[PDB]
């Protein structure tokens, strides 16, 4: 579960990056 | 635009994602994301091109740190399902944006390329981002958008 809510918590990063960078 | 409308519109852009994104980063890749079926001059293909090109950057910038996350995590084709789920569940958790929707493709990507290159299922992969996607309700969420071509218009 450690490793789950790393690579979450990564996706949310590289998702909020995103979406900033696109808008 | 329906909900089913947007699932099978998901298949075709995540299918076009992974073909160019293979493309992009050219390790063994999955001959499946080439050969499997594909219609480059779809709509949803375009989008899914489009998707591919406009990550590129992003993906490379953080692409030693998914590989150490899923080098440990070791996904199999034993317990992919559950772990695609629960990642996916707490993407969405604090709330959707078309950056998360657009990180859960290259998640997918990633996790079929991983239980590729450890294994002897991008066909899989490709049913858990549609499912999860439709029964979780982003299907809905991308349908009250405008569909997927929203996400190249931001």
């Amino acid at each position: 579960d450690a490793i789950i809510q790393m690579i979450v918590e990564l996706l949310k990063r590289v998702g909020d990056q995103w979406e900033e960078e696109q808008s | 635009m329906s909900e089913e409308q947007v699932a099978q519109d998901t298949e075709e852009v995540f299918r076009s994602y992974v073909f160019y994104r293979h493309q992009q980063e050219q390790a063994p890749a999955d001959p499946e994301m080439v050969t499997l079926p594909l219609q480059p001059s779809s709509t949803m293909g375009q989008v899914g091109r489009q998707l591919a090109i406009i990550g590129d950057d992003i993906n490379r910038r953080y692409d030693s740190e998914f590989q150490t996350m899923l080098q440990h995590l070791q996904p199999t084709a034993e317990n992919a399902y559950e772990y695609f789920t629960k990642i996916a569940t707490s993407l969405f958790e604090s709330g959707i944006n078309w950056g998360r929707v657009v990180a859960l493709l290259g998640f997918g990507y990633r996790l079929a390329l991983h239980v590729y290159q450890h294994g002897l299922f991008l066909g899989q992969v490709t049913r858990f981002v549609v499912d999860f996607m439709l029964h979780h309700s982003i299907a809905r969420w991308i349908a009250q958008r405008g569909g997927w071509v929203a996400a190249l218009n931001l």
